[PDB]
């Protein structure tokens, strides 16, 4: 059964990263760091929590939301390393799968600047440092995609993810940079839930069924709506973008290639009820994200499960995000949205 | 060729200490390989833990001992005309001690690898770890005990 | 006098201090010197960056900051750090020192921002000319290299590290199609770096190409990997000439580096002959602000409140240290000490000795006892040995259990002197526990006649072998008496001896293992009389002990009852117990054998008291609470603590055979390993006889001393561990308590 | 110094044990020469235990002069 | 996969050589009831103590490791959790005590019996009812030393949390040590009848 099995490879790694979990801040500690005056305070009480003294070396006039944030990413990258280094096999071929959706965001976003001209070391500074291949700093200087391809995309383990990208013009831009991101996350998802169907167990197999179809549907809306905007949008070539793996799959995914309104897209999403009051009012981008906290709630229910990896890390996420809100909102000291946090735990 | 002492007779004391071997020290390379796994893991990053981690391979070892202690009292009521009795009395305690063994050194390798991972960064938790693997070893230890139990019946009242 | 705590918690009162701020840091210091007070967190309400005293603890906290940087350049710049006086504070005890004033404090805070400022200056200075000078000796080392390496602008010849060095030569390949010259050496020595602070291996590296924009791709390329790169006049006399521009601009640049080099670290050895006492001096103005920080303090007033839990016995003492303290300052101020009466959970603190420090950290290892509660520590002492000498029992291993800890013992000054490691600390906290545990496997190996496996024909044995036999004749010995002192070494070696040893030491188990859990019972008994629980005595001990001494108490004067009759002279059959134990509850009132006259009446009787008591225990603890939703968290709480119970005895009754089979497992192993051993080294004489003896018993000794010694010796210290935590403890042990933690000052290692 | 010092305690405890085991096996003890299985020859074994503790001393000897100095 | 493969060649095998025997008309060659009579309840005893010992040892290490990883990985954060779990281990080892003590008491039956009466009723009764009395004890045991230690594990992974948990789920860790011990009465019961071997 579920916990048979589970603990000889894994069981440290579950009750590490529950743990972990555990050491989420809550709704209290997340009002505590809201009532703060200064960084230097919400350091202090940042000591309180399971963070640790981890600005204890910052000194005062070095803390800043841009430092309290790295330092953050640091060591929530550190614990996520740590774990995947006490892992080996099923659970160590998940910690890279999940490496992989941050490694093609790094990708992008290194090429985004490499047309861009941005400064070099603010570019390395943004990438996530968790998707790293060791040929990403080439990326500063790599243009044309059959070059990206073959002096880089091949060495990654993101070159099975590149297969239907050929067929654009060989010259790349913004645009032919957002469509390869999305053609070659679409494919790591199609792979990454095969992964889990076949070799990730009951019940880590459906919870990351589920979870996995739930991110394949974001990314469907999101791609949807920043192509509404774009008139060079073709319907039938959008289906090579839209994950074919999410719960829109397949009706509501044909219905929004083929959509080109706002109307449009909200009678497509019309066929799942969870995703219509999503675009029925309110912030959207809040809304998947206190969705995928209430989903990474559920998925913590369930034990001997490893899907609990994947809910920490982006309940975790999420909260290194809420702190950096809280951060900026008390250092330019405008507190009107401050509240502006979500939270499940 | 007695029908109390048939000739296949010490085919059974022969496997019960092949056996009463061969599974302790699978179940003790089990062990071993997995506290060997978690020692080189932690030892990256605290290696002076390197010399107080290795009590799992120790204690993986312990039941290699049982084995042999069992497989070296098995011998000596071996014997070409050795009664069925006998035979299966050697073949039940290899067996115990064997199977046992293995189980043992199965939970002191998982255990040991778990509490070597987790005492680097807790060190509070060797004496938890110390305490499980105590508890997985006297496993072997019981197995050895019924083991002992059925050769103090090997050659008794035998005819 | 002080009250000697080690039967229950030492008794202690909440103390109130009314600290004017004129002398509250004086207060604090003298507090924390007595290490007496366990202060409470009256501010507790208020959030973090709020209470009184945030800014003087962070500021204490930078100043922290700041020397743990300047160990960490300690340390990179590998200087030895000279360790503060110890004795200058005393490092403990109630005696009070002179204090550092608060000009001294700020004369620390404003030194370690100053030195912060000109070490990190002076730091960036060495980086920026370190870093430089790694560049040109990686000039100098690829200006060096023989003719052939540039022999296969032209290339991109160039320093990187060998962790990217394959990378880099397949991206290459892969960026150049098949028009790849990549030839590369590597630089021998290790290359430091000051932009990760660690040493990397470097190799240099060097490319053909002839593109005007091949050349700038392949350029890119190289530098985005952390690649150095370098120009070089593609000449042999271009080479010598570049090589003779380095090493003369390296000879300045390595005075300069050597100059900046000696001033840096001559401010460093300044640092390290006082850096300790400064930061145990910052150390201690942080804690006395953190207890101050736990103080209701009083706005209109100028009286810090503050609470502490502080022993009955050192109340006199603490008035009397503070009067000092008033004395030595001249201020006059009102009452400073109130004792007060509350409804909090004292502390838990037994006075602990070093021979009762090691079985205390046992006892408090499981959990922390709650206020005057029986002491689990006090009965381990004797307990835990015993139970451990039980499993062990063995005369010769036992006595080198006993040197071993002897070692310590008598050596114990020059070992409290000197620093201990993990392991070495351990087994010298408990060297009184290993001496106690030797001494009683002594005693057990006494009894057992187990000395190195062997036996001891001391006295006159009981049994006597028959007059003549033939060699090889199956014999009985028959009995003439009894043997005085542990068991008979006539059963040494023969046929049967399991079969006896094997029940001796089973029926021993169940009796001292019954022994024990009732010694632990009447613990429980003991805390509800000490806390005038009079209905936990009626509802969970009586029926308890009733329960035991029905099922498992009537077990074990059945077995001491066994022993006393001679059967084969009565001639009734022997009565075997466990089928006699398992009748009395799978087929009541059957009984095959008759140990004694009214066997049944008295089983039927038994059996039903427990299962008269199972109800008693059940519910008339809930019944008294019911007639003194509160009431189903009781009931259900009682309903599993009646579950438990029941299950835990038998649990617990079995699980004491782990004495007979570590004790088993012990005497077998001694047995075959002095088989393998040394027997094998009897038969053979003469010179190689001689030899193998040597070597035999070294081998054996050494097995001795790593299995069994001290591995069989550690599963059953840890097994007799388990015995007392659980099948003792839970009996008398409530927990829970709060452990006693007072505000003393401790030199904290950097 | 710690090799001189394992020796020397090993040494010591050879000469005791080994030197008790020869003298058992001189006395002809039962625990000892008592079974069939036991060697025949008491003297013979305790004469050989006898060399071997006078190893084990002039081993621990050496040792322990090592140690001192 | 090869062990389905194999298994299914092991079925056709099977039933082609007992249709082989049966049409033939030598199905009464295949005797069951020959094999078991003929058997030596030796065998039957020794393998019933042997596995009664193996598997409640099997279910003890299991439940072990099972609590044992859960409650080193809860306590990197929460270290005060081993000292309080520790009954999990204890629940999982009873189960091996169970298995301990039945063999103990069947080995007390293993008597030498005489040529003539070897395969007697009442020695084959003895050896039939130690086999599968071991059996029922070895696996209740490896059974409920599962359960105990998934019980265990989720005992010391929510007590890390909260440790109000831990009395909660102690109450199913209970029930699940039930199990262990009934396989232990009604093993106990199947040989209550079986004297030993004469
Ligand atoms: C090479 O022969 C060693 C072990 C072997 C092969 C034993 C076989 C008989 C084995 O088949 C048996 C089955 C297991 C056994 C009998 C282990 C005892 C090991 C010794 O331990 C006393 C260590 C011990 C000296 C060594 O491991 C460490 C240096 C250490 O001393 C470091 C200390 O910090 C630590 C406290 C201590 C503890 C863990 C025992 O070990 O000798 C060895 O390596």
């Amino acid at each position: 059964m579920e916990g048979v099995y589970f603990n000889i490879d894994n069981g440290f790694i579950e009750g590490v990263v529950r743990g972990y979990r555990n050491g989420l801040l809550s709704n209290n500690q997340y009002i505590n760091l809201t009532q703060c005056d200064t960084l230097e305070d919400l350091k202090l009480q940042l000591s309180s929590t399971d963070y640790g003294n981890f600005l204890s070396s910052v000194s005062s006039e070095s803390l800043t939301t841009s430092l309290i944030q790295e330092y953050a990413s640091s060591k929530l990258y550190h614990e996520f390393n740590y774990i995947r280094d006490q892992s080996s096999g099923s659970t160590r071929k998940f910690m890279d799968y999940i490496t992989y959706g941050y490694m093609i965001d790094n990708v992008a976003l290194m090429i985004t600047g490499t047309i861009h001209d941005r400064d070099k070391g603010e570019i390395l500074q943004r990438c996530h440092p968790l998707g790293w291949f060791d040929t990403l700093p080439t990326l500063s200087v790599a243009t044309d995609l059959e070059s990206l391809y073959e002096t880089v995309l091949v060495d990654t383990p993101l070159a099975p993810y590149f297969k239907n990208c050929f067929d654009t013009a060989e010259e790349l831009d913004d645009m032919n940079i957002e469509i390869i991101r999305n053609k070659l996350y679409k494919a790591y998802l199609e792979d990454f839930y095969n992964f889990v169907t076949e070799e990730i167990p009951e019940p880590a197999k459906e919870c990351m069924q589920t979870l996995l179809g739930f991110e394949a549907d974001r990314r469907s809306i999101n791609i949807a709506l920043n192509s509404l905007q774009s008139s060079d949008i073709d319907p039938d070539l959008k289906s090579d973008l839209l994950p074919n793996i999410g719960k829109l799959y397949p009706l509501a995914t044909f219905h929004l290639a083929q959509a080109q309104d706002f109307e449009g897209v909200r009678a497509a999403l019309a066929n799942v009820y969870e995703y219509r009051g999503f675009l029925e009012t309110g912030n959207l981008e809040d809304h998947f994200y206190q969705l995928e906290m209430e989903l990474c709630r559920d998925a913590f229910t369930q034990q001997f499960a490893i899907s609990t990896v994947w809910a920490w890390m982006k309940s975790k996420e999420q909260e290194v995000r809420n702190i950096t809100w809280i951060a900026e909102c008390i250092a330019q000291n405008q507190r009107e949205r401050i509240n502006n946090y979500i939270s499940v735990y | 060729m007695t029908e109390l002492c048939p000739v296949y007779a010490p085919f059974f004391g022969a496997i019960g200490c092949a056996s009463a071997i061969i599974f302790t020290s699978l179940g003790a390379a089990y062990g071993t390989a997995k506290s060997g796994v978690g020692i080189c893991a932690t030892c990256v990053l605290r290696p002076d833990l390197l010399f107080k981690n290795i009590v799992p391979v120790i204690m993986a070892g312990i039941i290699a001992i049982y084995g042999l202690v069992v497989s070296v009292l098995v011998c000596y009521s071996l014997g070409q005309k050795q009664a069925l009795y006998t035979g299966f009395i050697q073949l039940g305690a290899g067996l115990s001690v064997g199977l046992s063994g293995l189980a043992a050194g199965f939970a002191i390798g998982i255990v040991g690898d778990a509490g070597v991972r987790g005492s680097s960064q807790q060190p509070r938790l060797f004496v938890g770890m110390i305490l499980i693997l105590i508890f997985a070893e006297v496993l072997g230890l019981y197995g050895l005990i019924v083991a002992l139990l059925l050769n103090s019946r090997a050659t008794q009242d035998v005819v | 006098e002080k009250e000697e705590a080690i039967f229950r918690s030492a008794e202690m009162a909440l103390v109130q201090f009314y600290i004017p701020q004129e002398i509250s840091r004086d207060s604090a210091y003298t507090l924390g010197q007595l290490g007496l007070v366990q202060f409470r967190d009256l501010n507790s309400k208020v959030r973090a960056f709020q209470r009184t005293f945030v800014n003087e603890i962070r500021r204490l906290d930078n100043v922290e900051r700041q020397y743990r940087y300047f160990y960490s350049l300690l340390k990179k710049h590998d200087i030895k750090l000279y360790e503060g006086d110890t004795d200058k504070y005393l490092d403990g005890s109630g005696e009070l020192y002179v204090p550092p004033s608060g000009s001294v404090i700020d004369d620390y805070v404003r030194n370690a921002s100053y030195l912060e400022e000109r070490l990190i200056q002076m730091e960036d200075a060495t980086d920026q000319i370190e870093v430089q000078k790694n560049d040109l000796e990686q000039y100098r080392f690829i200006l060096q290299s023989g003719d052939e390496f540039f022999l296969k602008v032209n290339y991109v010849t160039g320093v990187i590290a060998r962790d990217k060095v394959a990378t880099l030569e397949q991206i290459l390949w892969r960026v150049l199609r098949g028009n790849l010259f990549f030839k590369t050496v590597e630089i021998e020595q290790p290359v430091y770096d000051v932009k990760t602070r660690e040493y990397k291996h470097k190799n240099a590296f060097i490319v053909f190409s002839h593109g005007d924009l091949i050349i700038k791709r392949i350029r890119k390329i190289a530098e985005s990997l952390d690649a150095n790169l370098y120009d070089v006049d593609s000449s042999n006399e271009g080479r010598s000439q570049q090589l003779a521009k380095v090493n003369k601009n390296l000879s300045d640049l390595y005075t300069v580096l050597k100059t900046t080099s000696t001033t840096l670290e001559s401010e460093l050895y300044a640092i390290a002959k006082e850096l300790d006492s400064w930061f145990q001096d910052v150390t201690r103005e942080k804690a006395i602000f953190e207890i101050l920080n736990k103080s209701n303090y009083d706005t209109n007033r100028k009286i810090l409140i503050a609470e502490g839990w502080i022993p009955r016995d050192e109340l006199a003492t603490l008035q009397a240290r503070l009067g000092e303290m008033i004395a030595r300052l001249g201020i006059d101020v009102p009452s400073i000490i109130q004792v007060l009466d509350t409804n909090h959970t004292p502390p838990t603190f037994h006075r602990t000795n070093k021979f009762t420090a090691g079985f205390q950290s046992i006892c408090d290892c499981y959990g922390i006892a709650q206020y005057r509660e029986i002491n689990a520590g006090l009965p381990t002492i004797v307990t835990f040995p015993f139970m451990f000498a039980i499993m062990f029992g063995d005369m010769g291993h036992g006595f080198l259990m006993t040197l071993a800890a002897l070692s310590l013992v008598l050596n114990e000054k020059k070992i409290n002197k000197m620093k201990r490691g993990e392991i070495f600390d351990m087994a010298f906290t408990g060297r009184y526990i290993i001496l106690l545990m030797g001494v009683f496997s002594m005693y057990t190996g006494f009894l057992y006649n187990d000395i190195f496996s062997k036996t001891m024909t001391i006295f006159k044995s009981g049994w006597k072998w028959p007059d003549h036999w033939k060699k090889g004749e199956s014999i009985t010995a028959t009995s003439v008496g009894t043997y005085p002192i542990g068991l008979d070494w006539a059963w040494h070696g023969t046929e049967n001896a399991l079969l006896f040893s094997n029940s001796y030491k089973m029926k021993l188990s169940i009796l001292m293992g019954f022994i024990h859990m009732t010694y632990s019972y009447f613990f429980s008994l003991a805390n509800h009389l000490y806390f005038n629980s009079m209905i936990d005595i009626i509802g969970n001990f009586i029926p308890g002990l009733l329960f035991m001494q029905g099922i498992f108490g009537y077990l074990s004067v059945c077995i001491v009852y066994k022993w006393a009759v001679d059967w084969v002279k009565d001639g009734k059959p022997a009565p075997g117990l466990l089928n006699m134990l398992i009748n009395m509850f799978l087929s009541p009132g059957t009984i095959d054998d008759e140990l004694y006259p009214h066997q049944a009446k008295v089983q039927v009787f038994l059996l039903l008291m427990a299962l008269v008591c199972i109800p008693w225990l059940l519910l008339v603890k809930p019944l008294h609470f019911k007639f003194t939703e509160d009431f189903g968290d009781i009931m259900i709480h009682q309903v599993i603590h009646t579950i438990e119970f029941c299950l835990n005895c038998v649990s617990h009754t079995a699980s004491y055979l782990r004495l007979w089979a570590l004790s088993l497992a012990h005497a077998q192993l001694s047995s075959v390993l002095w088989t393998m051993t040394i027997q094998i080294a009897f038969g053979f004489r003469g010179f190689v006889g001689v030899f193998m003896t040597v070597a035999l018993f070294a081998m054996w000794f050494a097995l001795t001393c790593a299995v069994l010694v001290l591995m069989e010796g550690t599963s059953a210290m840890l097994h007799s561990l388990r015995l007392h935590w659980v099948e003792s403890m839970s009996k008398f042990f409530v927990g829970e308590g709060l452990p006693y933690e007072p505000f003393a000052f401790e030199y904290k290692d950097m | 110094t710690g090799k001189a010092w394992c020796c020397t305690v090993l040494s010591a405890f050879g000469v005791v044990i080994l030197s008790v085991i020869a003298h058992l096996f001189n006395t002809n003890h039962e625990s000892f020469v008592g079974s069939i299985n036991d060697p025949e020859d008491g003297p013979a074994v305790a004469h050989t235990v006898y060399l071997a503790a006078l190893v084990y001393l002039v081993f621990f000897v050496f040792c322990g002069f090592q140690v001192y100095l | 996969s090869f062990s389905h493969f194999l298994y299914y060649l092991v079925l056709i095998v099977v039933i082609v050589y007992g249709l082989y025997k049966l049409f033939t008309g030598h199905g009464s060659d295949i005797n069951f009831g020959k094999f078991l009579l003929r058997t030596s309840p030796y065998m039957w005893a020794n393998l019933g103590i042997a596995l009664c010992v193996g598997l409640s040892v099997v279910g003890a290490a299991w439940g072990i490791f099972i609590t044992g990883s859960s409650m080193i990985g809860a306590g990197v954060r929460a270290p005060r959790i081993t000292t309080k779990n520790l009954i999990s281990i204890i629940f999982c080892e009873v189960v091996a005590i169970y298995g301990l003590i039945i063999a103990i008491v069947f080995s007390s039956k293993l008597t030498v019996a005489t040529a003539e009466n070897m395969y007697s009723k009442s020695n084959l009764y003895t050896g039939y009812s130690l086999f599968w009395a071991g059996i029922t004890v070895g696996a209740s045991n490896l059974i409920c030393g599962i359960a105990v230690g998934i019980t265990g594990a989720t005992a010391a992974i929510s007590d890390a949390a909260d440790s109000a948990l831990f009395v909660k789920i102690l109450v199913i860790e209970i029930f699940g040590s039930i199990l262990g011990l009934l396989g232990l009465i009604v093993g106990l019961l199947m040989a209550g009848k079986a004297s030993e071997f004469q």
